[PDB]
């Protein structure tokens, strides 16, 4: 028996990307914002990304540290870090980014 | 604009073409009752180089089929998109060859290859560009050799100027279904290398080799291996039918793959090729295509690649994809195998790039390579050829019917000045 | 794939900041839109805002030798403080006139 | 004043594609064609009321891109009847392309660029557009430059042909094909602008770090060097030039027209928001092989002229004060017998950005159009690549059937290593 | 950017890997089925190394089970873990060796070392920046020992100037699982010597000692044995994976503990090892760690390494931990206990910090040491060849398939001049 | 007037990440890189409200880099200043000079070309490495090759991180500091020789913290270059710039190896605690105790000395201060340098870091000197590096990757010359 049905759904480069430029270029750059990049590379984080878009005070630390939860949805995470993993250029820098996020 | 007809030799070659037309109406979304049900605007941009409209919706393929048995005819009619076909297309001889060449080319060829150019040439001049003729056969059987290589040496007498392609099937040792299939062969390709423009190498051993390790099935039928065959077909023949960044018709690629008019047996592959199990466990990139494409055990033939030298290659893809990747992987494949490839021609592999892949895949490609290695398989059919003429045995079916010694002789002749000839450029 | 056409790294990509989504990424010859030192040093080869012309340093007004600059009088200036200097100088012009002109 | 454009191939038509969407966001066009509220007149001739049709001619033997056009949506802005289709390809078969299918459209295409000629009154030149690796381009091309050579002779003829690449490449016969084109590329046009595709994709691989570049970026690229080069006849600038200064500085002698291109400053929205961006360090900028539109080593040969267009917020001193610089500079050596070899050009309006592009938006640009011997260079090596295929008569029998020779072959080949020698003697 | 690949194998390798693939999995974050749901981006940001991205974040581990027997993979496949492998991966042969070193390395290498150069060919040539191999294995078993042996013989061929690891588990007079082992280990070493660029040794022994007391394990099953030696490898790993104050690479540690090109083989342990009922009581320091690493029963050989001197050391820290103390602490060990090191190389320790444990752990520690004790493990297995080979017993087993005696008088030379090496050195 | 920064190696891209975080604290900048002329000697102006680093940061091991590229800083250093390798040299000298080398010198050199040709009044070149590793000795000595060969006449000042007698990490560490200083003694104009177990005592001593780890080194490191470099910084009463320090502290072509002190290494609570002033600060920056390389002072006579002060200080009690150290018999000059002091003041007072040990303190001074205590320091080194060189231990790995014995000889000799050159220059 002949498979059910696909559909057809390719379009053409010169239709995609010469004449929706302005889409796609959107949609691209909107599949990966916030990652950082040394981590954008991977689908996996593009996804955990986008869901983790779908406290504005939480923003502002998470946009000044940058690296620090970029991907996240046991350990538990205390008020300024994570137990398991604190990094030493995150341990020097942790007044610049706070005082960054009272800032903005 | 550039047309292409089809024409269904012998069993194999009407299963084949059954099987090759079914996939064709799938990516073109016409059912099998012969209307239109696509979705996109890209599918009513070429049907015309495969179907014409008959009235209100009707499209019928552009292939005629020929043979000699009602057994044929009752099982392409029975299966699914077989009443799309066109009943007088459907021309049809009564006795059977009986798997002889001579019967085939001599006996009710006479009787029938009337008919079939008749037909063949309304449906030519039913269209007003033709670009190409498309003949599917085997090179062991009698209905599809004999007949089938005398209705390409009429079609290239009455058109001299136009591409052909044929897609034969070829025998093995290993896989004997006849005992009289290197006589068939023999005399088969010696009219190809003067009449066929460029034939398309097939056999079952590396098609069941295929389903064996990479497609890890455990029943590869006749169908399988057809659908296998019918999918390569739609890919070498997807550029006219879809556009892409760099288009790849026929033509040029015959001017690109053919260095001296001699040598046009041409070894195809497909990918991607993956198992159910391993389908999850798999990347889609253009390096990931690549090192399939270049792989040996992808080979649809029983010839090793790296037995001898690439003289040409081509890569057609499918996709929307990086130009630049296709050009440095195909450079660095070949500068890693340097030995492999021909040394007085730079540049070795052609490639070309379409924006459609096949219905439900994100990227694919076709490989088309014409290499040296074939005189392996060329001296493999030589021997056997040699071993059975030595005696003359089997040999009075052709002789009392009107063939006699020196045809064979001149065969012969061919095959050894043709394999002198790819050991010399090797 | 993602990465078909764009950079898509954070470090490269084309998407300006939120902010502006249009302005000239670049330093213009005439670094109007910073703010005037305090104090300008003896060598500075890069000019800032409304400096005079050629013509008008050639020809030039009156009090330039007196020692207004030429943006003194471009600058704007309030109700009461340009009320005072008509007073100061011996403009003696009225009331009404004055809010004419005004 | 006007200038015509003519695209031949499937790389002309589509380089074609991008300028013209980028003219018509210059110009304030929509895609229909007309202006929503005297400058755009160089390329486009106002039809009736409230239309502006393009002074270009697309065509081609294969009617696949033609009519991918035809149904896009610039079906408004050029009417079908100026897209030329054939009905089958010249496969990449100079002979094919000159004298079997090339008969019977190029007399079309002279009947239709000559009323585009009558219709125009101040025609500065021609602009052809192809790659002469495939070929239409190459056959079609070369006649159709022959034919129009011999129509009107003293018109100049700007051609932006693309090379094949040294190491890149997707073809097997392009070597036959550039020899072929530049048997007459030589002798019948005037400038001839170089480009190639790995220099272009090593370009966008270190400034727009665009791992997976495809065909189109190439493209946007090389339809802003144009507008740059056009600038000038399209806008007033402090220091304009027309087409007529390039003809008559950029040239030494009447055979040396062969110019490389360079564009600057190629960058993306936060690396130009990081740089400080001035007229120095883009004259900088244009000068080393990095940024070359033609993958040569300008360190091995000497230049012999150069001009730079400005677009934008750029004034005379500063880009004197860059040149005096370069001048002095010691790694890059000019050729003794010219003392004053730059040329330069300032124009008041800076580089528009298209929607969706990979460049962002930017005070001031230069774009370079220069001349050496490394072009001489290049030429050397494809003389090799052809020469070696060509010791053991391959693929000969396809032009042979078609109705070609081998004394062409010939007279190219020697006609080839007779410019070596030009050029080996005017490096001197 | 730097690539590890990793290879498996015999029984033995296999379930070593299958616990280290359990154990990294867990430590990246990612689930039996392979996809992410970690805690922090500090695990993606280096899972690269190990693992490749198929489909919508299906990742797979970069490794290959290799063996002759279908019970291994069947429990392979079993186990937890064991679904995040590629079936295409699983190279396979069917009769087995027996604990044959002949067999493994003659008879059945012929058939299967093709297949698993061609798939590790694949493996490696799919990265970009290799870094290099690690392969798990023993010296006693047949399959394992001699099959594996000759695969990195190949890869030693193939890639010259590529970084290789050796996790060797030999045996022990007082557990001699087959009767073979000195057979099998003296041919082993005998190609590993000019080989492997390192390899670190393991036993039993060692583990059942260290489970008894330290552990007070009361059952210490193969799956403890195994997780011991699978936090090893992810100790010595962690630095291209995690960044730190000092990170130390594979070649950077090479470079460090190998004075002399034939001195590669070392002994590891792994810190800190605490029984269940005093982990509440025992306190978290650098000197903590320090005294359990320096421990000589602690090492997970049967080489007390107070019987000779120490070459080098290196101690991978992981943790918080402070530069000062680390350094002050080597500096002390390395002062007090003047007798244990050599004289002609001052500060005979190489160490490095990483600032990310394993999980559930505050501070950690690997130790590396390549001193001279273990002339005495290599005196004490080349004995026991000697006493064997004197009458030829069970030598007709291995003569009977390509080997003759020259080899074996070849592996005795080596081993005794490589043990008077260091005694010479001692 | 602006001088450039290039940060080689793990150490020394750290040290530099102390640096201009202490850089943009100082002068306002906010990590996103700009304000709410005098930074006009390390940052340049771009676009409007914007200043980006005159700095390259340089390293093979990409996992540094690319924490300083996703860390905090994002936007301060633009990513085409990162220069990131594929793989480490391995502690190699070798394989960082000579494999290595050749594939990442040219982008260095290619972009500092063009920093020096945005910039006008360039000063010089300062390099921040450690010779202890294989990064920063092999690509760091070729990267001083190629910029003396390039340029000649512009001052270039390498602050190196020495190794420390007893208290060490690595190996072989001798063949790569032996190695580096064939290069180092003939092309760089200024060398400023650190430790790391001598901060360690320094930081224990004074600072009382038991547990120190890179952080607190890199941040006084980074202090002591901001107060060397705060003259040309800002006005003072007695400022001074780059050249000066080659004028006045080289009395010979081959003998620039510089050691540095700094003062008041104080707490909050000490600070509390002490009265800091002119001559009790003085007097402590020239005991052993505050020396950032672990050598005797007392052992060798000073052949120079030049003292910064910040703050709050007038040149009548410098003076002073600096007479009674002149008077005082303890340190003995040498006799053929009868005035060997180089002060300088400066008036804007050194500035703290959020979460810095050190506390805000009136005034500070910054101590660089020359003795024959690095005399001394050389032959320590090089007695443990022919205890190695003897049994020709670790040669293999260098040999194979292309070096061989002819240059490891020269080395030596190099050094007993150097060591003749101080015993003889001492007398
Ligand atoms: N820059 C650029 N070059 C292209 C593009 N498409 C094709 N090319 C170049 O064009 C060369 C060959 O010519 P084609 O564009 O394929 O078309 P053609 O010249 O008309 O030759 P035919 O296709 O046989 O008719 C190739 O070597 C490509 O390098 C493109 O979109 N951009
Ligand atoms: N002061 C200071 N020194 C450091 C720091 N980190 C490393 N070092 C020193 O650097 C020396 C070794 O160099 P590495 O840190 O490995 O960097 P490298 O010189 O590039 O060597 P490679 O590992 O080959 O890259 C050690 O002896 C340390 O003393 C630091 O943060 N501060
Ligand atoms: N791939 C494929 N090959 C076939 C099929 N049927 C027959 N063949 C091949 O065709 C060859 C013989 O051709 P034959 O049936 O005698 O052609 P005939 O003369 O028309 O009967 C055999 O070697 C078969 O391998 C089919 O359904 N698929
Ligand atoms: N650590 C550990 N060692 C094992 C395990 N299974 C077997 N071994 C060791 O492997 C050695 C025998 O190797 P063998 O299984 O014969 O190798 P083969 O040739 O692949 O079968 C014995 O000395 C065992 O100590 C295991 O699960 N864990
Ligand atoms: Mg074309
Ligand atoms: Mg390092």
């Amino acid at each position: 028996v002949l498979p059910p049905h696909t559909a057809f759904t390719a379009t053409t480069t010169y239709r995609a990307e010469t004449l929706n430029a302005e889409p796609n270029t959107a949609a691209i750059l909107d599949r990966s914002q916030g990652l950082a990049s040394t981590l954008v590379g991977y689908e996996a984080a593009r996804q955990a990304g986008e869901v983790r878009r779908s406290d504005p005070r939480a923003r502002a630390e998470d946009t000044a540290r940058g690296i620090g939860t970029q991907t996240v949805l046991t350990v538990p995470t205390k008020y300024g870090e994570l137990p398991g993993y604190q990094t030493t250029y995150g341990a020097a820098t942790d007044k610049m980014a706070r005082m960054q996020a009272d800032n903005e | 604009m550039r047309e292409i007809v089809h024409i269904q030799g012998g069993q194999c070659g009407n299963q084949i073409g059954a099987k090759f037309w079914e996939v064709v109406s799938d990516e073109h979304g016409i059912d099998p009752t012969g209307t239109y049900h696509g979705d996109s605007d890209l599918q009513l941009e070429r049907i015309n180089v495969y179907f014409n409209e008959a009235t209100g919706g009707r499209y019928v393929p552009r292939a005629i089929l020929m043979d000699l048995e009602p057994g044929t005819m009752d099982s392409v009619r029975s299966g699914p998109y077989g009443q799309i076909f066109r009943p007088d297309n459907f021309v049809f001889g009564q006795t059977g060859a009986g798997n002889n060449w001579a019967k085939g080319h001599y006996t009710e060829g006479a009787e029938l290859i009337d008919s079939v150019l008749d037909v063949v040439r309304k449906e030519a001049e039913s269209c007003d560009c033709l670009q190409g003729f498309q003949v599917c056969h085997s090179l062991g059987g009698g209905t599809g050799s004999g007949m089938g290589t005398l209705l390409i040496s009429k079609i290239r007498e009455e058109y001299p100027d136009r591409m052909m392609l044929t897609f034969s099937v070829v025998p093995s040792p290993k896989v004997s279904d006849t005992v009289v299939e290197p006589y068939n062969a023999t005399l088969s390709v010696h009219q190809l290398v003067e009449n066929a423009d460029e034939c398309m190498v097939l056999d079952n051993e590396a098609l069941y080799d295929i389903c064996f390790r990479t497609l890890k099935l455990t029943t590869p039928t006749f169908g399988d291996l057809n659908h296998l065959i019918s999918a390569v077909m739609s890919g070498i023949t997807c550029c006219l039918r879809f556009p892409g960044q760099l288009n790849a018709d026929l033509r040029k690629l015959a001017v690109n793959l053919i260095p001296f008019p001699r040598l046009h047996f041409f070894m195809v592959g497909f990918t991607p090729l993956t198992s159910r199990g391993s389908q999850q466990y798999r990347a889609l990139t253009v390096p990931e295509l690549t090192q399939q494409m270049w792989d040996a055990k992808n080979m649809m033939c029983a010839a090793d690649p790296r037995h001898g030298r690439y003289l040409t290659a081509s890569a057609l893809f499918r996709g929307r994809m990086s130009t630049k990747e296709v050009d440095e992987q195909m450079l660095n494949v070949q500068n890693k195998n340097s030995s492999y490839f021909v040394e007085w021609i730079p540049n070795n592999v052609k490639s070309s790039v379409c924006d459609i892949p096949p219905k439900g895949l994100k990227m694919s490609a076709t490989f088309i390579g014409n290499s040296t290695a074939i005189q392996e398989m060329f001296k493999r059919v030589s021997e056997q050829f040699t071993a059975m003429f030595r005696r003359k045995a089997f040999l009075h079916w052709y002789t009392g019917e009107g063939m006699d010694e020196m045809e064979f002789t001149e065969a012969e002749s061919n095959m050894n000045d043709l394999v002198s000839e790819y050991q010399q450029y090797q | 794939d993602a990465d078909l056409g764009k950079s898509l790294r954070e470090g490269y990509r084309n998407q300006p900041k939120p902010g502006d989504e249009g302005r000239a990424f670049g330093v213009p010859t005439i670094r109007t839109d910073v703010r005037l030192p305090r104090l300008r040093s003896v060598a500075n080869a890069c000019n800032y805002g409304n400096e005079p012309d050629a013509g008008q340093v050639l020809r030039p007004p009156r009090a330039a030798d007196l020692g207004i600059s030429d943006e003194a009088f471009v600058a704007l200036r309030p109700k009461s403080e340009l009320r005072q200097l008509v007073d100061e100088a011996g403009l003696a012009l009225s009331d009404a006139d004055f809010e004419a002109a005004w | 004043r006007e200038v015509i454009s003519i695209h031949i191939g499937q790389a002309g038509i589509q380089v074609g594609n991008a300028c013209w969407e980028l003219y018509c966001l210059e110009h304030g066009i929509q895609p229909d064609g007309q202006m929503p509220s005297d400058a755009f007149n160089t390329f486009f001739s106002e039809t009736g009321a409230g239309k502006h049709v393009p002074r270009c001619i697309f065509l081609d033997l294969e009617p696949t891109v033609v009519d991918e056009v035809r149904t896009g949506t610039y079906r408004q802005l050029f009417h079908p009847e100026q897209l030329i289709s054939g009905k089958e390809d010249a496969a990449n078969n100079f002979a094919r392309g000159h004298y079997t299918i090339g008969k019977e459209i190029v007399d079309l295409a002279l009947d239709r660029i000559r009323k585009l000629a009558d219709n125009c009154t101040g025609l500065q030149g021609f602009l052809v557009f192809n790659a002469v690796g495939g070929g239409t381009g190459s056959g079609l091309g070369s006649l159709l430059l022959e034919r129009l050579s011999v129509d009107y002779g003293k018109k100049s003829k700007l051609g932006f042909t693309v090379y094949p690449s040294p190491q890149v490449s997707t073809a097997v016969v392009e070597p036959y094909n550039s020899v072929l084109s530049t048997h007459s590329l030589l002798e019948h046009t005037d400038v001839a602008v170089m480009l190639d595709n790995e220099a272009i994709y090593d370009i966008c691989r270190r400034s727009l770090d665009i791992e997976r570049p495809t065909y189109t970026n190439l493209n946007r690229l090389i339809a802003q060097v144009i507008s740059s080069l056009t600038a000038s006849l399209r806008f007033d600038g402090a220091l304009n030039v027309d087409i007529t200064e390039f003809q008559t500085n950029l040239v030494p002698y009447p055979r040396i027209h062969f110019m490389l291109s360079s564009y600057a400053p190629i960058i993306s929205a936060e690396k130009a928001y990081h740089e400080q961006l001035s007229v120095a360090e883009i004259t900088n900028a244009a000068f080393e092989p990095a940024s070359m539109m033609v993958k040569c080593d300008p360190r091995h040969g000497k230049y012999m002229a150069c001009c730079l267009m400005y677009r934008g917020d750029v004034v005379p001193k500063d880009v004197n004060a860059s040149v005096a610089t370069i001048k002095t500079k010691r790694t890059i050596q000019f050729v003794d017998w010219c003392p004053t070899g730059f040329k330069c050009g300032i124009n008041y309006q800076p580089p528009t950005v298209v929607p969706g592009g990979d460049l962002a938006k930017v005070q001031r640009a230069v774009c370079m159009i220069s001349n050496s011997t490394a072009i001489g260079e290049i030429f050397s090596r494809l003389d090799h690549k052809f020469d070696l295929m060509y010791a053991k008569r391959a693929f000969v029998h396809w032009y042979v059937g078609e109705g070609m020779e081998e004394g062409e072959f010939s007279e190219a080949r020697e006609d080839l290593a007779a410019l070596e020698k030009d050029f080996e003697e005017v490096g001197a």
